[PDB]
């Protein structure tokens, strides 16, 4: 919304919903954390910072490769790579849904 | 990656082979219900 | 945008929305189809019906189960499921970048 | 469901574990590069 934002503190941004989106998928079966405050932070800044769902696309796909890699790796039952599947497309039905509403409609 | 293990929990839950894909609907299939 | 639009109309979207969502997975790995327009057409729908997102992933589960459903009777490599969750995921975020440039942004 | 076989053309295209995910990035995010 104002002037035109330094590269690093989008990169800052980025480095948060890396982390933020990582913690929403640690958080998606948490016991009692309130994932929504993972999901709300990251729908937050994607959406300020105007972040494409590209990089949600393709910055799912690196972590995805990171559980899937040590699954195979320590022998680990890779059923779980799901919850990386629902995360992705519920997180980006999310924003995308905000998106929706965030469009005025003539009545 | 930037500074500790990713995990998310590995074998926890059992899915089926589509898995619970959304599912969720998110609830906002309700623009048809009233 | 015309006036509140009868609901049989509204499920006669729905109905082509499923059978073109499925064709646009059948021409996903199409040798020559135009699988944009098979997405353009759901993309341009789902825009202007103004279908959430749900019905999308909705939709897309109950497709999804018809196809692991055939490979396990049919004992096929289920490997192909994949498809659904590409042509679901970059679906969702196609619509979902006309949704991010249709809304005005002050400059 | 409607009229017809739904198969999607199985077995057909061999995938990693994580399968190709998105990877496509659709290109949006160019909006970082110039």
């Amino acid at each position: 919304a104002m002037a035109r934002m330094s590269p690093a503190d989008k990169r800052k941004l980025l480095d948060e919903l890396r982390s933020i989106y990582r913690t929403i998928v640690l958080e998606y079966f948490n016991t009692d954390a309130k994932v929504n405050e993972r999901i709300d932070e990251f729908v937050s800044k994607a959406f300020f910072a105007d972040i494409s769902v590209s990089q949600v696309l393709e910055i799912h796909v690196e972590l995805m490769d990171t559980f899937s890699k040590q699954l195979k790796l320590e022998g680990r039952s890779e059923d779980i790579l799901l919850d990386y599947r629902l995360t992705l497309i519920d997180v980006i039905a999310h924003l995308c849904e905000m998106y929706r509403r965030s469009i005025p409609r003539e009545v | 990656a930037m500074a500790g293990i990713i995990s998310g929990t590995p074998t926890r839950i059992s899915v089926d082979e589509k898995t619970e894909l959304a599912r969720i609907a998110k609830g906002m299939q309700d623009l048809e219900s009233e």
